């Protein structure tokens, strides 16, 4: 018995399709929805060749840079150039410390939801032009390049195939929709869709175990146990793959010496995950202990990573990711409104910027107005501050 | 159905707040529901609302730094107040998650259960109509309706329960068919006057029978219900049945306000179980409250982040500064207290308070306004004066002199 | 099966009532009580206060260096709600216990300063027992050779008082409960003080405390007088200034004439400088000292030269940490 | 047989070695088995391995004291290989003695069960012969030996085996007879020259038959035996066969070596376990590492010892110091690299990957190969050039340069 | 129930006992010991107090820099109380360990301080516990039972009753005692007070030094209770004759010869850096003479040795001055 079935929900990097660097190891500087930052994504291909051919075992990437230059949009890329199917985890470093579990079934559940299984389901779809309407409970005559067989289907079915497109179409899946298209129906009459649907271990465990439940998390060993084997088991019996996916942990540092070891045994082995971790942090203490390593990660541990550097954005850039997200948001902007959020992005922050956006939208809405303007972008730059300018104040205030 | 398990007293303070108080165009009028003054943060507040309203906010929080009362409490519960007719509302501080008997898990548990809310509606065949006989015996009491006068027995707890509502001949008002109780609606239309008018606090005749079918509303949250069963099971039990209920049809789960002062006293265990749970399709809107600067955040160690909120969550959340009220507003909050409290006050007296409210807090003018009273009915008057404000400013003192004084 | 039934020491049995009195003005002689005008002024407001009703979700706080009286003025604020008010006068550090946790230690001081009225007729003679006697009921080296009274007994007992409360011959009478250098308190311990004074039943909370800006316990930030600010915007804060000497000689003749010792006014004027700049407690400890050295020489009255004997043999705190401090230093 | 657990990916940078390097006389070689530079430790490491061979390590240990990348691990698998054949080598840096599931103690006997090899020598059925033909029919084979071809049904999974070990008519290979499995020895003797000799890389004809009782030596590590139960209980079992195994007298216990990196971050509790375990009679060379002065032992707060190890070990521990690499010898090393890992490199490329490599470390340098081999091969080349490694140096970078950056 | 560290790895096999003798008057070459005179007359008139009994509730301390002979002393009043006498010979961090508490260890090595002598067969205590607790590697496979030890104890009783039976006290040694806490501390003070209590001999090298486990400074990192009760005897460092007398009997005892400039460079050496390095050169230089069939250990042998194994200034000193960059 084993029944089947965060990044994307937010859709903050909804427009990241690949790394776009092609041309045999050459970045494009508009390539798939990602601007600049020529040399970190040249280098995140250089993981994806080694990763392709198998030489990244034992090793792990480092993207270090101030926050707001996008090492997540680099992992994402690189991820989703890896395959179009690539199970993406994104953690944080402090978000393994919970109430609920401990640091072990943490860093167990992102480990397991970064690797994934395609699992290869060949349902029998039933293909082929309608000559005739069968009436009805009866059967209905399918033809295609092989044979013309009568199909025993029900009489709501055949009404709903009346509403469809006769002939162009009538490509039904086994007691599932029918897809209308075309005349599609060719070769033999009953074909085989391999429905390669890929979900990470996770899911299994969860729907495997145990609305509002949320509210009111440990994975027992047994199921871990059972699913480990059965995986096993139909990789061997050929039913699925395993694809090793792409886990994340942006802000490294925030990890212990504890967990590093964890990290360390666990992705010293052959269905492993590529690991990326992200930094914005120069020399710093490893927590659980008292030396001081670079970018808080100890020694044994760093001498294994390729280490990356993404570089500040400029105007043109800033202005390019603001107009993308602009598009993928269903906003409509101004030319000058646009220098404006460009020039508040790269005074305090580009993650500032994109938050803003929805801000000046409703506040437009509000007014009955069509294209955001800059009087709307400076209203929401005076409601919501940022970082710098809300501890400047309130520090101000507590100068005493 | 079950009582109220609503801490009164931390929503007593903000008890004339009446909502934001914008208008169509969305601007601050400066006076509006018991909020006066602070234009700017109410706005973001009102846009805060509209994003709710849409469900644009799916993950991100709302975060209000400045110093102590500039009314971020009052703000919140003013967003809680404008998002719906009884959306809940639970003001906590950081504090309360550090108990010596209840895990940190359990007072989160809570205090996120005591926010969402449920609306129970259901049609009842219940004596909707109008007081027009009332006789004491058993109770024998007469309730006209479309159909007319229908006399009905009633228990003595009944009638008790209609002095309690304070309830005259001519009242429309649905008192129960299938256990009895008695809830004021409003008055009748049959003795409507000019001003008053239908549809409103005068009601027309109930239309049907004595057992009006009507859609009552009942407004509860799964804390109560939790304590309505005289353990993690019992949580459980409450999930199963409130999910029946809704797809029955007959439940309606609202998303309530979370206030959480004193934010950087949160242990960054309970940030990450914050962060778990603003990422459920409901959830409340959780509301942080800040006054402490680049902070170290508690569970670690030299490490300093804004407002002492990791920068994991930190950056899925909204930043309204709330200014320092000037004297001339300063008076006009401490008037509405007073008046809402019926503790009549002169304009020197309130002069006087404005000028202490502005040198220290205005929470502390707010609590210098019972002893005010106290010591103005035994000297034997009505009305509070300058001497007397002066007398019980010089007798009590706040935090920051007294500490001042103890050092010296 | 349920049955039933700070003044051991005596150091405040001349304290009967605040004596202000007159409409909320304080009385220079009154009772028992003397000076401190503005703090028995604003005592006298928080007993109306405590009086109508309007106290509830609110506490006190007296902050004054040692040796003012503010335990003083608790028990005086305790009396003058009425001669069966029970009064706790705990110690922040009383909450750390081998056998009780801080939770365990804390309720029962709560519980403790909750009275109950027993009317039992026979004439209805009242009895007023606190909640804390009626748990330890139902359980001569017992106080040497655990004290932890069990969930199950406490649950019955509060149903009891219920249905004895409902019945119509108990009452409840909210007492008064003092914790003594409440700086010393955790943050854990300040958290359960916030939840338990969120109830119908609850007692009047004084906290006294000596110090200012301190660290709270549990925590690494600086707040006044170590105290969480959630708890600090609730409390009515009343400040007692240090005596001066005339006070100081009619409290030492009151505690004089409470102790039944005859001094000299010389001895007086000696003793009043005693409390005057080393602490008024250490004269209130010398005087027995003195009285038991004046029976020595088979004497009735105390003279002078009996305070200068006895402030040699025994020493003031001052006095005794400098000593071995520069001691130290010198090592 | 069970399989090896052996961390291949942590000896996988340190396969050129072969030995020592050492001559007769105990001196040193500039550049022998697999070894460059750094003769003054290797003859140190020489001395400890004839102590150890004396039975001179009655309780001692090593300690190499060098910068990182110096080749300590290099040495210490130097002294592991010249031990003997197939002596066991379990290298570790004391962090993961930090775990989460496992405590402490479990870690560090897993680490020290890793290093006590066992040579077990079993008398088995062996099929030692020329395999003279193979006709598919159970793919009946023809075994030659001094009596002569005897025709034996095969299974296929053994001819499976010798297909991987690519055996072909004329080649004196063994088989098994009671389990059934092919190792290649080498070829018949039928065409023996001047460097084909016999009981070497060509086999002679066996004497005696295709059927024989034959010593197989095999190398095995205790944890092997504990990976092959599936607790305390099964090791015990495990101890228990091993000694039924050694007082039989078929099999021998062979020490290994045990290396520990950063032996500063071990506790002061592990340090207690290490004292009392390299004591015993059957220990292995236990040999740390260290690149820091003196250093504070984790486990108390304030008292400082030599590269963290406490003041009682630190009696019995032997110190050796290694060296820095000049450009030459750096060269060459990272030449050895490059030829045992099938890339070709150039001239100025070597000297640029050089200069690299004094610049910040040899490891980095070492890791620098495999991308700049990539690199050239998506770019068209065959063999690495210095365009290649500068391109290759400004993709990544170290942790040194990185940091920097990020400090501003 | 069934019956029957510092010799077995050696650098003590040499002391047979002080040999001050003489009715406490040092002799300079005595039995294996080599100077410190004013110490070993102390330990005699510790001996001397051992053998009245005026020794009980009180304990032995040794300081001193390292390497200059405290486990010596130890060692030689062990011997000099008798031919079979336990010598326990701990270190201050062998207490904390992974599989015993600080309890636990501490009472192990009390009983492996109070012999049992049977007719004459002398065995350590803990020995006979642990002969009493059910594979060639059993010392990888402690908590050796605590109603096992109970019963033992039951039966030394017997057996001093009925006279099979004789009781020795021993000696426990506890070297560099800064490392005990206050903990371990209570539990040497509260285990002195018994009949079948042993001599307690401290060592340390260390002055005023805070007392782990607490907050205060106290001289050598010992609670004040229990350094009012301590008879401190203080060792000076060698001179160049102490120490080639030394260097010449250890060489004797591990069978090495060598010729008299290179006793006179390895003296030196010693002089610099410590007995104990200077001792762990000779069997390295020993060896490599081997190698070069050589039979008498020249001086160059002793340059190649001292150049291959560095000592711990040098190697402590080398990477700090790595760190400056
Ligand atoms: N080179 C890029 N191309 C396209 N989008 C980018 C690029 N760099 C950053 N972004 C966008 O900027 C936003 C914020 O960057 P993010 O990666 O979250 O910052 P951080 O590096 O701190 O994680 C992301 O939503 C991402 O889509
Ligand atoms: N702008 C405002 N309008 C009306 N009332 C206010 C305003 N600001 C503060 N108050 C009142 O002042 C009292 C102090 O509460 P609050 O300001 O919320 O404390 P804090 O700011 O420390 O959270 C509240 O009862 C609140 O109703
Ligand atoms: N106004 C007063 N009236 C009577 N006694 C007083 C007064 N002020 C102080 N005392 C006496 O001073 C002593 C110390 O008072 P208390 O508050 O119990 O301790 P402390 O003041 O040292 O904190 C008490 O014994 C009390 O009788
Ligand atoms: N003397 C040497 N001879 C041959 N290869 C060496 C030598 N020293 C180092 N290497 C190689 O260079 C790399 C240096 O890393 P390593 O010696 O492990 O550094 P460390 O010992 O400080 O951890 C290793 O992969 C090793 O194979
Ligand atoms: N007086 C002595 N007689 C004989 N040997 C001595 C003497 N003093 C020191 N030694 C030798 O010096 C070596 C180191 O001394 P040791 O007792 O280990 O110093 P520490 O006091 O630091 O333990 C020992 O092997 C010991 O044999």
């Amino acid at each position: 018995k084993v029944p089947e079935i965060r990044i994307e929900r937010i859709g903050a990097h909804s427009h990241i399709r690949g790394l776009g660097l092609d041309d045999a190891l050459e970045p494009r500087q508009a390539s798939q929805g990602m601007v600049g930052q020529l040399a970190a994504r040249r280098a995140a291909g250089v993981v994806l060749e080694m990763i392709r051919e198998g030489k990244i075992a034992g090793r792990a990437v480092l993207i270090a840079g101030q926050p707001g230059t996008g090492k997540t949009a680099i992992a994402m890329g690189m991820a989703q150039a890896l395959g179009p199917d690539t199970p993406f985890t994104a953690i944080a470093g402090s978000e393994i410390f919970s109430l609920e579990m401990s640091k072990t079934e943490a860093l167990t559940q992102a480990f397991r939801r970064s690797i994934g299984v395609r699992i290869k389901e060949e349902t029998e779809i039933i293909e082929g032009e309608v000559v005739e309407i069968q009436i009805d409970v009866g059967k209905l005559t399918l033809k295609t390049t092989e044979m013309e067989t009568i199909y025993d289907l029900g009489t709501k079915m055949i009404e709903s195939l009346t509403k469809d497109k006769v002939q162009a179409g009538d490509v039904i899946t086994i007691d599932k929709a029918t897809g209308k298209i075309s005349k599609c129906p060719d070769g033999e009459l009953q074909k085989r869709k391999e429905v390669v649907h890929t979900v990470s271990l996770h899911e299994i465990d969860v729907i495997n175990s145990r609305f509002l439940a949320l509210f009111s998390g440990e994975i027992k060993s047994e199921v871990r146990e059972q699913i480990n084997a059965k995986v096993a088991e139909w990789r061997e019996e050929g039913k699925a793959e395993i694809i090793p996916g792409v886990l994340f942990i942006d802000e490294v540092h925030m990890l212990d010496i504890e967990s590093f070891s964890f990290l360390n045994r666990a992705l010293e082995s052959d269905m492993a995950p590529v690991l990326i971790m992200a930094t914005n942090r120069g020399i710093t203490r490893i927590r659980g202990t008292s030396y001081q390593s670079p970018h808080g990660i100890p020694i044994d541990l760093l001498d294994r990573l390729l280490i990356v550097s993404t570089t500040p954005y400029s105007e043109k850039d800033t202005k390019q990711i603001l107009r993308i997200r602009c598009e993928e948001e269903d906003v409509e902007m101004s030319e000058d409104a646009y220098t404006v959020l460009t020039r508040i992005g790269l005074e305090t922050s580009l993650r500032y910027a994109i938050q803003l956006i929805t801000a000046a939208s409703l506040v437009c809405r509000k007014r009955k107005g069509t294209e955001v303007q800059v009087d709307d972008i400076k209203r929401v730059y005076s409601l919501f501050l940022d970082e710098s300018r809300s501890t400047q104040y309130m520090k101000e205030y507590q100068d005493a | 159905e079950v009582k109220s398990t609503t801490k009164t007293q931390r929503i007593a303070s903000h008890s004339h707040v009446k909502g934001l108080g914008l208008d169509e165009s969305g601007l601050a009028k400066q006076a509006a529901s018991g909020l006066v003054g602070q234009e700017n943060a109410r706005e973001a507040c009102g846009v805060i609302v509209e994003l709710i309203k849409s469900k644009k906010m799916a993950g991100r929080a709302v975060l209000l730094a400045g110093p102590p009362g500039t009314g971020k409490t009052a703000l919140a519960l003013a967003i809680a107040q404008e998002l719906g007719s009884k959306v809940p509302f639970c003001p906590m501080v950081g504090s309360e998650v550090y108990s010596t008997e209840i895990k940190k898990t359990e007072v989160l548990m809570e205090n996120f259960r005591r926010a969402i809310g449920l609306r129970i509606k259901e049609t009842k065949e219940v004596y909707e109509g109008e007081v027009t006989e009332l006789t004491p015996c058993h109770v024998i009491i007469g309730l006209k309706t479309a159909k007319g006068t229908k006399q009905l027995k009633l228990d003595p707890s009944i009638f008790e329960s209609l002095q309690k509502e304070r309830v005259e001949a001519g009242d429309v008002i649905y008192i129960e068919a299938n256990s009895g109780a008695v809830k004021r609606q409003g008055r009748c239309d049959t003795y409507a006057t000019e001003f008053d008018l239908e549809a409103e606090e005068y009601v027309p005749l109930p239309k049907g029978d004595v057992h009006k079918k009507k859609e009552i509303i009942q407004d509860v949250t799964l804390h109560d219900l939790d304590v309505a069963n005289a353990t993690d099971k019992l949580r459980g039990e409450i999930n199963k049945v409130v999910n029946k209920y809704i797809d029955q049809g007959i439940a309606e789960l609202v998303p309530g306000v979370l206030f959480v002062d004193e934010v950087h006293m949160l242990d960054i265990e309970c940030f990450t179980y914050l962060h778990r749970a603003l990422e459920s399709s409901i959830a409340p809107i959780v509301i942080f409250a800040s006054n402490r600067g680049n902070c170290v955040i508690r569970g670690t160690e030299d490490i300093t982040s804004p407002h002492g909120i990791p920068l994991d969550l930190l950056d899925r959340v909204m930043i309204i500064r709330t200014m320092l009220y000037t004297p001339q507003e300063m008076k006009q909050i401490i008037k509405i207290r007073a008046q809402t409290e019926g503790i009549n006050i002169s304009e020197e007296a309130l002069n006087h308070l404005g000028e202490i409210g502005t040198k220290t807090t205005l929470r502390y003018s707010v609590q210098l306004l019972t002893p005010a009273n106290l010591l103005a009915k035994i000297n034997g008057k009505d009305s509070i004066e300058k001497e007397h404000v002066e007398e019980i400013s010089e007798l009590f003192y706040d935090a920051k002199s007294s500490a001042k004084i103890l050092a010296d």
